[PDB]
């Protein structure tokens, strides 16, 4: 029945993720060519437009109607696998699948590492200004 | 071996 | 990795099951030769060398140091589909591998209606049995 964690290497279902999604028919960035990218719909109230690839985790926002998810991918973060893979899902080898499910989890800890980082930046930056201040 |  | 209710399709995992495997070195039922055959150990107070196929499920007792675990299955449950895959796992397709997985699935439920009839066909004994009793 496929495992759930492992969903979003699944186009119908990263197609099915996108819901109240704007550009449809008549538009070049479709949920069905947005899935084609690797995207997500994890929708904020402000941004319903935020899409997020499942793989290397990269954020987009502020879609244009004629916007063509994969050349917006290949610029902004190229060193993306899945855009590389070229296989229909089914068509992976096991070997294959669980290299990349690998880099998956990989890019998932580089992300947060990332996030880690710069929430202590801030709070550095907060404490040193404090304590600024008080000389004087 | 046998089955059961 | 991959889900729980999937590890059993790795051999590594089978021979894991074999706890306290009577049978080892310089044996031909090994561990890692019954988990070759797709063999899990299934020990019962009762059967304590209980070994059970993963993939259809039949039901081996009764091993013996000199016991070809793949000759054994081939010989008592010939049908199974698992004994036809030659390739290595990870060598496997997905396609490959979620047909396989469905087989299984389905030997499964087979498996569980032929419980449910056994028991079904015990407990009619005794009502037969009790009847005939009262009888006499
Ligand atoms: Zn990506
Ligand atoms: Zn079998």
């Amino acid at each position: 029945t496929l495992p759930p964690a492992w969903q979003p290497f699944l186009k119908d279902h990263r197609i099915s993720t996108f819901k109240n999604w704007p550009f449809l028919e008549g538009c070049a960035c479709t949920p069905e060519r947005m899935a084609e990218a690797g995207f997500i719909h994890c929708p904020t109230e402000n941004e319903p437009d935020l899409a997020q690839c499942f793989f290397c985790f990269y954020e987009l926002e502020g879609w244009e109607p004629d916007d063509d998810p994969i050349e917006e991918h290949k610029k902004w973060s190229s060193g993306c696998a899945f855009l590389s893979v070229k296989k229909q899902f089914e068509e992976l080898t096991l070997g294959e699948f669980l290299k990349l499910d690998r880099e998956r989890a990989k890019n998932k800890i580089a992300k947060e590492t990332n996030n880690k980082k710069k929430e202590f930046e801030e709070t550095a930056k907060k404490v040193r200004r404090a304590i600024e201040q008080l000389a004087a | 071996a046998v089955p059961i």
